[PDB]
RNA sequence: UUAGGAAUAGUUAAUAAUAAUUUAUAAUUUUGAUUAGAUUGUUUUGUUAAUGCUAUUAGAUGGGUGUGGAAAAAUAAAAAAAAUAAUUAAUAUAU
C-alpha cells in the first residue's frame, strides 16, 4: 500500500480526497534508499 | 552499420579527430548503431586538448545511448571506468553498485568460511524431475475388493 | 449454496419486517428523496446519528424538495454538537504538515 | 476406394477422390433434384440483386438491422453451443419460451 | 514487456513498480499511458479570497438594472485579473502579453530547472480559443540539450505554473516558421563553456547532508531529542 | 451446416478507410504533421545519391481518365513555381499547419509557400511546396539535385515539390517508404582525399596528451524545493518524460 | 490515531510511560482492556517505530 | 499395508478442499410421501408418480455402469472412448448424412451380466 | 446515364449482355473490319458506361464480388471480341485525332487493368481484410453511434466490440469453383489469338488454384 | 427416476446461404420421446459374510451496465490488494 504521510501536498478540495500523492524531495530520497535495500 | 564502423575505427586509429563528426552526420540519427561505435569514439574523445571537452563528449555519448535506444556495452563502461580518477563520470547505476557490494562481500566471506563450504542436497540439485517415478511402488491394483461395486 | 439440514416437513419462508431505512433516513435527516408539499412553520426534530448528518443533508433540511424560498423552520438536532481542537503545523519530522484538526462530535456525548 | 487412410486421416471418400474413382449410388429423382437445384436459386438471387437494386438494398438493410440489434449477438458459450435446447434445458420451462422441447436429434 | 523495472523481479508486487510498463496496460484505454503529470488540484483552484467585497457580473445579464458603477466595474476587473493570476501563470496568459504570441521563446515549469532536471519548450504555435486562458500550444521539447525533430503538443498547457524569459532574438514573426533549437551534441558542436550537462545516464545526484541527517534521525541512528 | 464451417474467432472487421477517427483530413494541421518529416529525409537522399525519377522537366502527362489511378503516391520535383491545371489553389497560411516544416526550412532549403491543390472532382490532392535555394546541405555532383538549377545556384532559385495524395484516407496512404535509403555524406572525408589540397595540412594525434589537471568539478547539487510527482522509476515515466528507459533513470531531480 | 474504528488516542491513560508502551505485547494489551483493532493498531505502530518507521501517516477521518 | 483407491480419492479430496467429508450425512430420515391428486387423476399421460422417486444418474438401484470390453475395444485401439465405432447404415434420406446404428455394452454387477444397447449417429459421406 | 458507382455500371453491363443473347454481336459492334469506327452512338454509350466517376479510383472495385467480376470481364471480353480489328490496330502503335476514341481507349484500358487487379486480389489474397467487400451506401452503425453520443474522451468509442464487427453486408471474398473456371476463360479471352495461353501466369494460377482447392 | 406408458416440434440434412425468400421420400419416439411430478450431481455416509440395501450440502444461473481478457458484479473472517503497515508467540474474535 502506498503510504500517504502528513507532509505531502494537501488537496484543499471539498469534493474529494484531502491529501494528494505529491511527495517532498526528502521523501523521494528516502524512498530511493528503501528501493535499493529491496533491490538487493 | 558495420560498413560505417570500419570507417569510424579507421578515423579513430589514424588520429584525425574527425570520426565524431562522421558519426554524427552519417551514423547517429539514421542507423541502428550498436555500442562499439562509442568504444571506438572514446579513444578519439580521450585525445582532446582539455579534460572538460573529454568529459562533455563522454557525457554526450551517454545521452546518445539514452536517446537512440542503443545501450552501453560492458566494454565501453569498463573503458570509462579506468579514467574515473580524471573524468569522474559515473558509469554504473545506483542499483547495480548496491547489489554488487552486498554480493561481493558476502561471496568473499562465504569463500573464506570453512563451515558453510559443505554441500547441501536441498540447495545443490534437483533429485528427480520426471512426472513418473523411476521404480514400481506396487500401486495401482487394477482390481476391485469387498464393498466396491464400480469396477472399472 | 448453504448447508441446510433436511427436514420431512414444510419450510418456513419469513418476510419479516426490518427497521425501515426510510424511517431512519427521515429521522436522521439524510433522506434526500422525500417530496413534501405544504411548507409549515412547525419545528423539525432530527436525531443525529453516527456520520449521517453533514452539510449536504442539512442544506436539504433547510430547503426541502418542494421548492421553498426561505428556511422558515426551527431545526432541533438531538446530539449534534461538535467540538474542534486547534490545529498546528509540525516543524520537526520529515517535512512540514498541519495536524490537530479534528471533531469530537458524535462520539464524546454530553451528560454521561 | 473403400478404405480410409490411417496415416493421413482421410475419409473413405477423400481417398477415392485422390485416386480419381467414383463411388456414388444410383440416385432417385429427388436426390438429383437436391443436387441440381443449388445453382438455380443462386442465379435467381444474383439476377434479383442485379435487376432490382431498390428492393434488394431494402431487404439487406432490414436484414442487417435485424442482425445487428439482436440481443444474443455477442459470441459466448451460450451462443457458441451447437444445441441450445439440449445443453440449456432448464431454461425451456420457466425462462425461454422459444423452444418447447429439449430433444430434436439423436443426441 | 518493452521496459520493466529491474527486469523481471517478483518477490513483491512493489518490486515491479506502481506501473508495469510505460505503454498503456490495455489497448482500449489510451489515456493510461505513462507520462509526467501536474498537481491540478492546487493549481486549478485559485484563491477566492481576493473576490470578497467585489461585485462580479454574469455574461448574459446585460439589463440596465443589474449594471454597476464604473469604478466598481474597474475594481471588479482588477480583482478578476488578480484571481486569475493568484496561483500561477499560464502559457496562454504569458504568450498573450508577448510579441508574435511568444513564438520562439522558452517556456518552462517551475520544477523543470531544479535538481538535475533540465527541460524547456521552445514555443512554435498557439491556437487561442474564445476563452483566451485556454487553447492548444505546440513547441519543440528540449531535455538536457537534445531536442525533438517535430513540434509536440505541450501537455498541461492550460494548468498555471509556467514561466518564460522574453528574448527579442528568439522572436519569430507570423510570416516565418519557428526553427527547431539545435541539439547540442548533433547539430552544433559540443562546448563545455556554453552548455555543461548537469546529469547524464548512469549518474545519480549525491546525498545532501540535511537529508542524511533527517533519515538518520527518523530511523533512530542519530540521537534525536527535544 | 453453415454455422459449423469455422468458429467465430477473428471475424471480419470494418477497415480504417471508413472510420472518421482514423482518417486524417487535409484541412487540419495534422495532415502536414505526417508528411513533412517524409520531405526532409527525401531531400537528404536526393542531395547525396542519384534518385532516378525525382526530378523531371515537366509535369507528368497522364490522361484525364487515368489521372486518379496512377498519380497518388507519385512525387517529383520541378524548377520554378508552376502548378498543374484543373486544380483549385489553396495556400496554407495557418501557422499551426506551417510549423511542421521548421526543420525543413531551417536545416534544408527555405520553405516559401505551401499550397494544397484540390481538383474539380475533389478526389486527388497535390501538396505543392516551393523552396528557395541554395541548400544548407552539401550536394554531391552525382546527386539528383545537381541537375536542378534552383538547387545548384547560390525566381531562378525557386523549385517546387509535388506530392499527390487522396483526400480522406488513413495516414498509411501518405507515406513515402521507398525513399528511406540512407546514403552517406562524404563532406568530412573530402578533406583528406587525393582531390583536395588540405591532405597534407592536418596533423594526426596518435597518442593522448598527458593530463596534469583533472576535470572541472560540477557545481554543488541543490535539491528541489517544490512538491515532486513521486519516483519516476516506478511510475513508468521515461527519464524526463521525453526519452530513455525507465530501468535506467537519469536526468530527474535526483 | 488515523482510523475512526481505531481510537488510539483514547487510551493514553492505559500506559505508564514510553517504556510501558514499548514493552507491552498484544496479550498485555488484551489484559488492559483495549479492543482488538485498537490494540492491533498500537502494536503495529510500535513495531513500525522499532523498525525505523515513525507514525507519519495522513489522518483519513474527514 | 496396501491402501485401496478410496484412500487415494480421500487424499485428493483433502488436498482439494482441505477436508475429506463432514460427518453425519445419513441421519436415518423418514421420507414420507404425501399425495395430493385424486386416485386415477394424476396430471400426466404416461408415467403417474405415486411414490418417492430416487434422483441420481449413476448412484441408483439397480446399479449400471459402462462396460468398456466389447468388439470395438477388441478391434480398434482408441485414443479415447467413442472415437472409432463400427455399425450398420440404416438411413440415407438426408444428403451427405448416413444414419449409423452402433452398439455398446452396459454392465449390471448385481445380476453380473452385460447388455447391448444401441445408439444412432449421423455420419458424413461426401 | 453515367453511373456514379461501379455497381450501377455492373448492373448496366449485365443488362446489356442479358438483353441481347444472340444479338450481342450487333449491340456493341461500332467498328468495321478494317478498324474504322462505324457508329459513334454505340461508342458514346460504351464510353459513358465505363465512366470516370465509377472506375476512376484505384479502389473502384473494392465492393465487387466474385460474380460481378465475371460480368465485368465478360463485358470487356465481348467489347474486345466484337471490335478486334479496332483494338489490335489502335492500341499498339496508332495515334488518332478523334477526342472520343482516345477517351474510350483510356477508359477501356483502365477498366481492364482494374478488373485484372481485382482478379489478382481475389486470387492471391483469399478472405483477406483487403479482399473484403461491403454494400454501397452501407450502414456502418459504429459511426452513427459515435456521432449521436457525447464523447468526453473521443478515444473511448462506445459499442466498440459490436460496432467494429458489424456493417451492412460485409463478406470475406474468395474465388469458388464456378468463379475461377469462368475467370480462367475470361482472362484468356482478354488476350489476343496469337498470344500463348500457356505463358499467361494468371490463367495457370487459376487452374492450379482450382486443382489445389479441389484436392 | 416415475403403481394405472403416446405421440413431439421456431423443427433434420444439404447449401456460392455471415444475416438460408431454394431443395428433400426431413428429424425424435414402443430399444420408451416431449410434456407433467420428484429433482444439483458424486467407489467420500451407514450397515452387512456380501459386486446387496441405504445417504450426500463441489458447483452453475441467455434482458442491471456491451464495460472488461473473461459477467461471475449490489455482497464473503484475508486470497494482504502495486514504499517492509505489521511476520516474536497464544487468544487472532467479542471489544
Ligand atoms: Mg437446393
Amino acid at each position: 500500500r502506498q503510504i500517504r504521510p502528513y507532509y505531502n501536498l494537501p488537496s484543499k478540495s471539498e469534493h474529494g480526497r484531502k491529501m494528494t500523492g505529491f511527495l517532498t524531495p526528502y521523501r523521494h530520497w528516502m524512498w530511493k534508499q528503501n528501493e535499493l535495500w529491496r533491490n538487493v | 552499420a558495420d560498413m560505417h564502423l570500419q570507417v569510424v575505427e579507421t578515423m579513430v586509429g589514424c588520429g584525425t579527430m574527425k570520426a565524431n563528426d562522421y558519426f554524427v552526420r552519417n551514423v547517429l540519427r539514421q542507423f541502428s548503431w550498436d555500442s562499439r561505435f562509442l568504444e571506438a569514439l572514446y579513444v578519439e574523445y580521450r585525445r582532446q586538448d582539455d579534460v572538460d571537452m573529454w568529459a562533455e563528449l563522454t557525457k554526450r555519448a551517454l545521452v546518445w545511448t539514452a536517446r537512440y535506444n542503443a545501450p552501453a556495452s560492458e566494454r565501453l563502461r569498463r573503458l570509462i571506468e579506468d579514467d574515473y580518477d580524471t573524468i569522474r563520470v559515473q558509469t554504473r547505476t545506483f542499483r547495480e553498485l548496491a547489489v554488487f557490494q552486498f554480493r561481493d562481500v558476502e561471496e568473499r566471506r562465504h569463500s573464506r568460511d570453512v563451515v558453510n563450504e559443505l554441500p547441501n542436497p536441498w540447495y545443490d540439485y534437483v533429485a528427480h524431475a520426471l512426472p513418473f517415478p523411476d521404480r514400481d511402488a506396487g500401486y495401482p491394483d487394477e482390481y476391485g475388493d469387498l464393498g466396491q461395486w464400480r469396477a472399472p | 449454496r448453504m448447508p441446510r439440514k433436511p427436514t420431512p416437513y414444510v419450510r418456513k419462508f419469513l418476510e419479516g419486517c426490518p427497521l425501515p431505512e426510510t424511517l431512519v433516513d427521515d429521522i436522521a435527516g439524510a433522506n434526500l428523496k422525500s417530496m413534501a408539499p405544504f411548507f409549515t412553520t412547525a419545528p423539525r426534530y432530527i436525531v443525529a446519528a453516527e456520520s449521517r448528518l453533514s452539510k449536504l443533508f442539512f442544506h436539504h433540511a433547510l430547503y426541502p424538495a418542494g421548492g421553498a424560498r426561505r428556511p422558515c423552520r426551527v431545526l432541533i438536532v438531538r446530539g449534534g454538537r461538535s467540538v474542534r481542537e486547534p490545529s498546528f503545523t509540525i516543524n520537526t519530522g520529515g517535512g512540514r504538515g498541519e495536524v490537530g484538526g479534528g471533531s469530537r462530535g458524535y462520539r464524546d456525548p454530553a451528560r454521561r | 476406394g473403400l478404405n480410409g487412410c490411417v496415416e493421413t486421416g482421410r475419409s473413405r471418400s477423400e481417398v477415392a477422390r485422390d485416386l480419381g474413382l467414383s463411388y456414388t449410388r444410383p440416385l432417385h429423382e429427388n436426390e438429383k433434384k437436391q443436387l441440381s437445384h443449388q445453382a438455380v436459386y443462386y442465379e435467381r438471387l444474383a439476377k434479383f440483386k442485379m435487376e432490382q437494386p431498390e428492393a434488394a438494398r431494402a431487404m439487406e438493410r432490414e436484414r442487417f438491422v435485424r442482425k445487428f440489434s439482436g440481443m444474443f449477438v455477442k459470441m459466448d458459450i451460450r451462443s457458441g453451443a451447437p444445441d441450445f435446447p439440449s445443453t440449456y434445458r432448464r431454461l425451456l420451462g420457466t425462462k425461454v419460451v422459444r423452444w418447447a422441447s429439449k430433444r430434436h436429434g439423436p443426441n | 514487456r518493452a521496459d520493466p523495472l529491474n527486469g523481471g523481479s517478483s518477490m513483491t508486487l512493489g518490486s515491479k513498480g506502481s506501473k508495469l510498463s510505460p505503454e498503456p496496460h490495455r489497448r482500449r484505454m489510451p489515456w493510461t499511458a505513462a507520462k509526467e503529470y501536474v498537481p491540478g488540484v492546487v493549481l486549478n483552484a485559485r484563491d477566492k479570497m481576493v473576490l470578497d467585497g467585489v461585485q462580479l457580473l454574469d455574461i448574459e445579464s446585460i439589463d440596465r438594472a443589474s449594471q454597476l458603477d464604473p469604478l466598481e466595474v474597474l475594481r471588479a476587473v482588477v480583482a478578476t485579473r488578480e484571481y486569475n493570476i493568484s496561483t500561477g501563470k499560464n502559457i496562454f496568459q504569458l504568450a498573450s502579453q508577448a510579441t508574435y504570441n511568444g513564438r520562439g521563446q522558452r517556456f518552462y515549469r517551475k520544477e523543470w530547472q531544479e535538481g538535475t532536471y533540465d527541460k524547456y519548450v521552445t514555443l512554435s504555435a498557439i491556437d487561442f480559443d474564445r476563452d483566451g486562458n485556454k487553447g492548444t500550444a505546440y513547441g519543440y521539447i528540449t531535455f538536457h540539450g537534445e531536442t525533438t525533430t517535430r513540434p509536440v503538443q505541450v501537455d498541461f498547457a492550460d494548468v498555471p505554473g509556467w514561466y518564460m524569459d522574453f528574448v527579442e532574438e528568439r522572436a519569430v514573426p507570423f510570416t516565418g516558421i519557428v526553427p527547431p533549437p539545435p541539439s547540442i551534441g548533433t547539430d552544433v558542436p559540443v562546448d563545455p563553456h556554453s552548455y555543461r550537462l548537469k546529469a547524464y545516464p548512469y549518474y545519480d545526484a549525491p546525498n545532501p547532508p540535511e537529508f542524511v541527517e533527517r533519515l538518520l534521525k527518523d530511523r533512530g541512528v542519530l540521537p534525536d531529542t527535544p | 451446416s453453415r454455422r459449423f464451417r469455422y468458429n467465430t474467432k477473428f471475424p471480419a472487421l470494418v477497415s480504417y478507410n471508413k472510420l472518421p477517427w482514423e482518417v486524417v483530413n487535409h484541412e487540419t494541421p495534422q495532415f502536414h504533421m505526417h508528411v513533412a518529416p517524409h520531405y526532409e529525409q527525401l531531400l537528404t537522399l536526393a542531395a547525396s545519391s542519384p534518385v532516378p525519377h525525382i526530378i523531371g522537366s515537366k509535369h507528368i502527362d497522364v490522361p484525364r481518365e487515368h489521372r486518379l489511378r496512377l498519380l497518388p503516391g507519385m512525387l517529383y520535383l520541378l524548377d520554378g513555381d508552376t502548378l498543374p491545371g484543373e486544380f483549385t489553389i489553396n495556400r496554407v497560411l495557418d501557422p499551426t499547419a506551417l510549423q511542421y516544416y521548421g526543420r525543413l526550412s531551417s536545416q534544408i532549403v527555405t520553405v516559401e509557400a505551401v499550397r494544397m491543390l484540390v481538383p474539380d472532382d475533389l478526389r486527388l490532392l497535390c501538396n505543392c511546396i516551393t523552396f528557395k535555394g541554395p541548400l544548407h546541405l552539401p550536394v554531391a555532383p552525382y546527386a539528383s539535385l545537381a541537375s536542378l538549377r534552383g538547387a545548384s545556384q547560390g525566381g531562378s532559385n525557386c523549385f517546387t515539390l509535388y506530392h499527390f495524395v487522396r483526400p480522406n484516407r488513413p495516414p498509411k496512404e501518405l507515406q513515402l517508404e521507398k525513399y528511406y535509403i540512407h546514403a552517406p555524406c562524404v563532406a568530412p572525408l573530402s578533406e583528406f582525399a587525393s582531390n583536395s589540397d588540405e591532405r597534407g595540412n592536418w596533423r594526426p594525434r596518435l597518442q593522448a596528451p598527458k593530463r596534469t589537471r583533472r576535470a572541472t568539478p560540477l557545481p554543488a547539487y541543490r535539491p528541489p524545493q517544490s512538491y515532486l510527482m513521486g519516483l519516476a522509476e516506478r511510475l513508468a515515466v521515461v527519464p524526463g518524460g521525453c526519452f530513455g528507459r525507465r530501468s535506467l533513470m537519469w536526468g530527474h531531480w535526483f | 490515531d488515523i482510523h475512526r474504528l481505531r481510537p488510539t488516542s483514547d487510551f493514553k491513560a492505559s500506559f505508564k510511560d514510553w517504556n510501558d508502551l514499548f514493552t507491552c505485547d498484544k496479550r498485555q494489551l488484551r489484559v488492559r482492556g483495549i479492543p482488538r483493532m485498537t490494540r492491533d493498531a498500537i502494536r503495529t505502530a510500535v513495531q513500525a517505530f522499532q523498525n525505523g518507521n515513525p507514525p507519519e501517516r495522513f489522518d483519513t477521518k474527514e | 499395508p496396501w491402501w485401496n483407491f478410496q484412500t487415494e480419492h480421500r487424499q485428493r479430496c483433502v488436498l482439494m478442499y482441505g477436508g475429506a467429508r463432514t460427518k453425519n450425512t445419513h441421519n436415518a430420515n423418514h421420507r414420507v410421501f404425501i399425495k395430493k391428486y385424486k386416485r386415477n387423476a394424476f396430471p400426466n399421460r404416461t408415467r403417474h408418480h405415486w411414490a418417492v422417486s430416487m434422483t441420481g444418474v449413476l448412484s441408483q438401484r439397480p446399479r449400471r455402469m459402462p462396460w468398456p470390453y466389447d468388439l470395438t475395444s477388441l478391434i480398434f485401439n482408441q485414443p479415447r472412448q467413442g472415437s472409432d465405432k463400427i455399425g450398420y447404415v440404416v438411413g440415407t434420406s438426408m444428403l451427405k448424412t448416413a444414419v449409423v446404428a452402433t452398439n455398446h455394452m452396459v454392465y449390471y454387477p448385481k445380476f453380473n451380466q452385460r447388455v447391448s444397447r444401441t445408439k444412432r449417429f449421423f455420419a458424413h459421406d461426401e | 446515364p453515367s453511373p456514379h458507382t461501379a455497381l450501377g455500371a455492373v448492373r448496366i453491363m449485365a443488362l446489356i449482355s442479358e438483353g441481347s443473347g444472340s444479338d450481342i454481336g450487333k449491340t456493341i459492334m461500332f467498328s468495321d473490319a478494317f478498324g474504322a469506327v462505324t457508329r459513334f452512338g454505340i461508342l458514346r454509350g460504351l464510353s459513358r458506361v465505363m465512366s470516370v466517376e465509377a472506375f476512376g479510383c484505384k479502389d473502384a472495385l473494392e465492393n465487387v464480388n466474385e460474380s460481378e467480376l465475371c460480368i465485368i470481364l465478360h463485358f470487356c471480353a465481348e467489347v474486345r471480341e466484337q471490335n478486334a480489328a479496332f483494338f489490335r490496330r489502335y492500341e499498339a502503335s496508332e495515334e488518332d485525332s478523334d477526342p472520343q476514341q482516345v477517351s474510350f481507349l483510356a477508359k477501356y484500358q483502365q477498366l481492364s487493368q482494374i478488373a485484372l487487379a481485382r482478379c489478382k486480389r481475389l486470387l492471391y489474397h483469399p478472405d483477406s481484410p483487403r479482399a473484403q467487400v461491403m454494400s454501397e451506401d452501407g450502414y456502418i452503425p459504429l459511426v452513427e453511434l459515435q456521432r449521436h453520443a457525447e464523447g468526453t474522451n473521443k478515444a473511448a468509442l462506445i459499442h466498440y466490440n459490436l460496432g467494429i464487427r458489424s456493417a451492412q453486408g460485409m463478406r470475406r471474398v474468395a474465388l469458388g469453383a464456378q468463379s475461377s473456371a469462368r475467370l480462367a476463360e475470361l482472362v484468356s479471352r482478354l488476350e489476343e489469338a496469337s498470344a500463348r495461353v500457356s505463358g499467361n501466369t494468371l490463367v495457370n494460377d487459376l487452374v492450379h488454384h482450382l486443382s489445389h482447392k479441389a484436392a
